[PDB]
C-alpha cells in the first residue's frame, strides 16, 4: 500500500444568493485508499443529513467523491467541509468561500 | 452490460 | 425437454476408421467456456478437451466452437472401437449468480470393426446341470446385421457384443438368448430379428 | 462523436470483520447510469440515470448476477494477491479492476479494455489487440501464464467486441435525450482586486456537460500560463460540470484580457472579457 | 494418462429401506475451490443437487429436494438424504473444479437404490453354460457363456478367471443388466457374459474357468427378518474344467 493525499474543492451547485436554495458541494479527488470520513459544517457544526457520490477512480486509480445537501446559504452562514484521512494527521477543514 | 468476470489470479 | 444444451441422442453406429463428426446447440448467448466430455457406459463423465474460437487440433480429435451461430463441433478420425462411448457437450453460463457447467444429455457412439469371414451360426451351449434353462449363441456374424428384442418376455436376448481374441487377432459378435419356456428353441430364437439367410443352424 | 461505456470496480480488504467491500459503478462517456455495493441494502444493481429503469426484471437479475459473481471473483484473488505478494492477512488491501468498450460516431466498436490493479499499481491488463495480457510484475507473470493457457483473452475480447458494444449502443439510443445531449457552459467572469496595482479576474464555466473543456487565458493578443490558476474540473452534482482559472491583473488592465472556452456544445469558441 | 484420482466418493453402491437416512461423501485432494453434487438419471442426464463456490459457503441447484450438502472443510463435501424415497434411486456423481466455471473432476460416481422393502434384495445367481459341439467343430472356436441372474439391486461386476488369473482377451460382457420384468420396478436383473478360447486350449482338462460376480446387497448391522439367507455383498461364481475329445 503507497497512500496518496485527497484534493478538496467546497462550492455550491449554482452561483449563491442569500434566501435562494442552493446545494453545498465537496469534492475529494486524487486520494488512496477508498476509505474518508467527510463532513459538511454549518459554522463548525455537523450537518445532519448529507449525502455522497458511488466511489469511483480515474486512470491515476486515485478515487473522486460529491458529498453534497440541500440548504438554503445567507450573508453570515459560513460553510465548512471536515475531511480525515489515513493520510491526515488531523482533520483538514475547508470551508467555502462563495467567490472560489 | 457488465462482464462475465469468472477467472482467478 | 427444456436443455440449454442439446446434442442430438440415439446410437450413431459407425464403421472403425471412418470419420464421426457431432455438433452440439447452446441457447444462452452468455455462454463462456466450452468443453466436450467423454463417459463411458456405467461410469463419470471424463474432460476430453476444451473447444475454443481459435480451433483446437489434438491428433485424431479437433473440435471447433462458433459463438456467431452458437453450436461446437467435435470430429474424430480414423475412429477406434476403443473410443465407443457417450459424447458430452458442456458450457459454462451464470446460473443465478456464479458461473456453472451445463451437460448436454450426450450423443453415442459405436464405433464397430468390419468382419472379414463372417460366418453367422446359432449354437445351443450345454446345460448348466443346475439350470433348466435352453442358452442360444449367434456368433461370427456381419457387424450390419443386428439383433432385436424378444416378442415373448419368458424368452431374454442380450443385445450384441464385439470381443477381441487380441491373441489370434480375431473380433466376433455374439448375442445371447436364454428361456426356460418349453417350445424355445435355438433355431426358433432370433427369428424375431432379421439374420443372414446364410446362418448356420445345427442340431448338436 | 465518439462514445464509450466503462465499469469500475473496488475491492477492499478489511481483515478480522468481514468480507471486503466491492463497489462496482458504471458509466457511459461521463453520465454513470449503474452501481453495486456489497454492503448495501439492496444485493441488485441499482439505477442511478433516468433512461436504465427502462430496462425489464431479465436484466437487473443477469446484471446483479454478473457483478456479484465478480465481488466473489476478487474476493478471492484478494487472498490469491497476498500469496503471490508474500504479505501479511492483517493487513488491508485494494484491488480496483476496469473493463469498458468504445464506439465510434458510426456505432462500430473502435476499441477494448480490461485492467486489474492491486493496491493502486497496474497489475495485469489487456492489450489494445484483446489478444496478448501485459503484466506489471514477477507477481501478475503468474496470472499471465495462467489466463494464457485458459485462452481468457479470447473470452474477453467476445464481450468487449459483443456484449460492451450492444449495451453502449442500447443506452445511447434509449437515453438519446440525455447522452447524446451537449449542455454549452453558462460562462461569466468577476472581479477580485487585491493589494496595490493588482485583482483577479475569475473565468467561469458552469453546468456543461461533457466534462472536457479547455480554458486559455489570453492578454494583449498573447497566451498567458504564468498567473494562470486552473482548477481540475469539478462536478455539479446535478449531471453537469464546473471549472474556473483566475489570473493576478494589474489594476486598470482589466480590459486587455480575453478567455477562450471550447467545448463540444458550443457552435464556436467562446471569448470573454472584464465587463464592469 | 490422468487417473483423475483427485475426486473421490464412497461408497460406490448402497440400498435403501424407503424410511432409511444416508450420507455420501466426497473429497479432492486437488486443492480445488469448488464441489458440486450431480445426480444422472437416464434419459434427463447430469442434474446439479447443491454445489460449494468456495471452502465456506454451499448453494441449492437445480434439484436440491429430499438432499442437504455440507462441506466441512476444503477437500470434503458429504451429499445427504435424510429419508430415501424410490423416487431419489440415481447414480450420484460429485466432482471439483480449481474454482466456479472452470473445468470439473469428477468422481467414480455412487450407485444408490431404495426400495419398499429389503426383502426385495436377492443376490445373482451365476451359471456358467460349456462351449457348443456344433461351434468347436464348425469354428475351431469355443465361446463359454455366463448368466447371473434374479439380482437386486443392478449392484454387480463381473469377473472371467482362467486358472487363477482374470482374463479379459476373449470376453464380452453386455455393457448393462436386464429388467427380468421390464413393467414392473423392483424388477430383479440379468447379466450374460462369453469367453471365448482356442478349442485346443478348451478341450485341454488342465485349463479351468471361474464366471465370478460381485453383488453389494446388505451388511450384518442390517435386519433380515425372511427365511431365505440374508442376501448380503458377495461374490457368486460358477467353476468349469476343460473336457477332451
Amino acid at each position: 500500500m503507497i497512500q496518496r493525499t485527497p484534493k478538496i474543492q467546497v462550492y455550491s451547485r449554482h452561483p449563491a444568493e442569500n434566501g435562494k436554495s442552493n446545494f453545498l458541494n465537496c469534492y475529494v479527488s486524487g486520494f488512496h485508499p477508498s476509505d474518508i470520513e467527510v463532513d459538511l459544517l454549518k459554522n463548525g457544526e455537523r450537518i445532519e443529513k448529507v449525502e455522497h457520490s458511488d466511489l469511483s477512480f480515474s486512470k491515476d486509480w486515485s478515487f473522486y467523491l460529491l458529498y453534497y445537501t440541500e440548504f438554503t446559504p445567507t450573508e453570515k452562514d459560513e460553510y465548512a467541509c471536515r475531511v480525515n484521512h489515513v493520510t491526515l494527521s488531523q482533520p483538514k477543514i475547508v470551508k467555502w468561500d462563495r467567490d472560489m | 452490460n457488465y462482464n462475465y468476470l469468472y477467472r482467478l489470479f | 425437454m427444456r436443455k440449454e444444451v442439446e446434442q442430438d441422442p440415439g446410437p450413431f453406429n459407425v464403421p472403425e476408421g471412418a470419420t464421426v463428426a457431432f455438433n452440439c446447440t447452446y441457447s444462452n448467448s452468455a455462454s463462456q467456456s466450452f468443453f466436450w466430455y467423454r463417459q463411458d457406459c456405467r461410469k463419470e463423465p471424463k474432460l476430453l478437451m476444451s473447444v475454443y474460437s481459435s480451433g483446437n487440433e489434438d491428433g485424431r480429435f479437433t473440435a471447433q466452437l462458433n459463438r456467431a451461430s452458437q453450436y461446437i463441433s467435435l470430429l474424430i478420425r480414423d475412429s477406434k472401437l476403443s473410443d465407443s462411448a457417450t459424447y458430452l457437450c458442456v458450457v459454462n453460463m451464470l446460473r443465478n449468480s456464479g458461473y456453472a457447467l451445463n451437460f448436454g444429455k450426450g450423443t453415442s457412439l459405436l464405433v464397430t470393426p468390419h468382419i472379414q469371414n463372417p460366418d453367422p451360426a446359432v449354437y445351443q451351449l450345454r446345460d448348466s446341470k443346475s439350470s433348466d434353462k435352453s442358452v442360444c449363441l449367434f456368433t461370427d456374424f456381419d457387424s450390419q446385421t443386428n439383433v432385436s428384442q424378444s416378442k415373448d418376455s419368458d424368452v431374454y436376448i442380450t443385445d450384441k457384443c464385439v470381443l477381441d481374441m487380441r491373441s489370434m487377432d480375431f473380433k466376433s459378435n455374439s448375442a445371447v438368448a436364454w428361456s426356460n419356456k418349453s417350445d424355445f428353441a435355438c433355431a426358433n430364437a432370433f427369428n424375431n430379428s432379421i439374420i443372414p439367410e446364410d446362418t448356420f443352424f445345427p442340431s448338436p | 462523436g465518439s462514445h464509450s461505456m466503462r465499469y469500475f470496480s473496488t475491492s477492499v480488504s478489511r481483515p478480522g470483520r468481514g468480507e471486503p467491500r466491492f463497489i462496482a459503478v458504471g458509466y457511459v462517456d461521463d453520465t454513470q447510469f449503474v452501481r453495486f455495493d456489497s454492503d448495501a441494502a439492496s444485493q441488485r444493481m441499482e439505477p442511478r440515470a433516468p433512461w436504465i429503469e427502462q430496462e425489464g426484471p431479465e436484466y437487473w437479475d443477469e446484471e446483479t448476477g454478473k457483478v456479484k459473481a465478480h465481488s466473489q471473483t476478487d474476493r478471492e484473488n484478494l487472498r490469491i494477491a497476498l500469496r503471490y505478494y508474500n504479505q501479511s492477512e492483517a493487513g488491508s488491501h485494494t484491488l480496483q479492476m476496469m473493463f469498458g468498450c468504445d464506439v465510434g460516431s458510426d456505432g462500430r466498436f473502435l476499441r477494448g479494455y480490461h485492467q486489474y490493479a492491486y493496491d493502486g499499481k497496474d497489475y495485469i491488463a489487456l492489450k489494445e489487440d484483446l489478444r496478448s495480457w501485459t503484466a506489471a510484475d514477477m507477481a501478475a507473470q503468474i496470472t499471465k501464464r495462467k489466463w494464457e493457457a485458459a485462452h481468457v483473452a479470447e473470452q474477453q475480447r467476445a464481450y468487449l467486441e459483443g456484449t460492451c458494444v450492444d449495451g453502449l449502443r442500447r443506452y445511447l439510443e434509449n437515453g438519446k435525450e440525455t447522452l447524446q445531449r451537449t449542455d454549452p457552459p453558462k460562462t461569466h467572469m468577476t472581479h477580485h482586486p487585491i493589494s496595490d496595482h493588482e485583482a483577479t479576474l475569475r473565468c467561469w464555466a458552469l453546468g456543461f456537460y461533457p466534462a472536457e473543456i479547455t480554458l486559455t487565458w489570453q492578454r494583449d493578443g498573447e497566451d498567458q500560463t504564468q498567473d494562470t490558476e486552473l482548477v481540475e474540473t469539478r462536478p455539479a452534482g446535478d449531471g453537469t460540470f464546473q471549472k474556473w482559472a483566475a489570473v493576478v491583473v494589474p489594476s486598470g488592465e482589466e480590459q486587455r484580457y480575453t478567455c477562450h472556452v471550447q467545448h463540444e456544445g458550443l457552435p464556436k469558441p467562446l471569448t470573454l472579457r472584464w465587463e464592469p | 494418462g490422468s487417473m483423475n484420482a483427485g475426486v473421490t466418493q464412497t461408497p460406490k453402491f448402497q440400498v435403501l429401506k424407503t424410511g432409511q437416512s444416508m450420507t455420501l461423501q466426497c473429497a479432492q485432494d486437488m486443492n480445488h475451490n469448488s464441489m458440486y453434487w450431480y445426480r444422472q438419471d437416464p434419459g434427463m442426464g447430469l442434474r446439479l443437487i447443491y454445489y460449494s463456490a468456495s471452502e465456506g459457503t454451499t448453494d441449492k441447484g437445480e434439484v436440491p429436494n429430499g438432499y442437504n450438502v455440507s462441506r466441512l472443510n476444503k477437500r470434503e463435501f458429504s451429499l445427504r438424504l435424510e429419508s430415501a424415497a424410490p423416487s431419489q434411486t440415481s447414480v450420484y456423481f460429485c466432482a471439483s473444479s480449481e474454482s466456479g466455471g472452470y473445468e470439473q473432476y469428477f468422481g467414480p460416481g455412487t450407485r444408490l437404490t431404495v426400495t419398499e422393502d429389503l426383502k426385495n434384495v436377492f443376490p445373482p445367481e451365476v451359471a456358467v453354460f460349456e462351449p457348443s459341439e456344433a461351434e468347436i467343430s464348425h469354428t475351431q472356436k469355443a465361446t463359454l457363456v455366463c448368466l447371473a441372474t434374479g439380482f437386486y439391486p443392478d449392484h454387480v461386476e463381473l469377473s472371467w478367471w482362467v486358472n487363477g488369473k482374470e482374463v479379459h482377451s476373449g470376453v464380452c460382457t453386455d455393457p448393462q443388466p436386464l429388467k427380468e420384468q421390464p413393467a414392473l420396478n423392483d424388477s430383479r436383473y440379468a447379466l450374460s457374459s462369453r469367453l471365448r478360447v482356442s478349442a485346443t486350449f478348451w478341450q485341454d482338462p488342465r485349463n479351468h474357468f471361474r464366471c465370478q460376480v460381485q453383488f453389494y446387497g446388505l451388511s450384518e448391522n442390517d435386519e433380515w427378518t425372511q427365511d431365505r439367507a440374508k442376501p448380503v455383498t458377495q461374490i457368486v461364481s460358477a467353476e468349469a474344467w476343460g473336457r477332451a475329445d
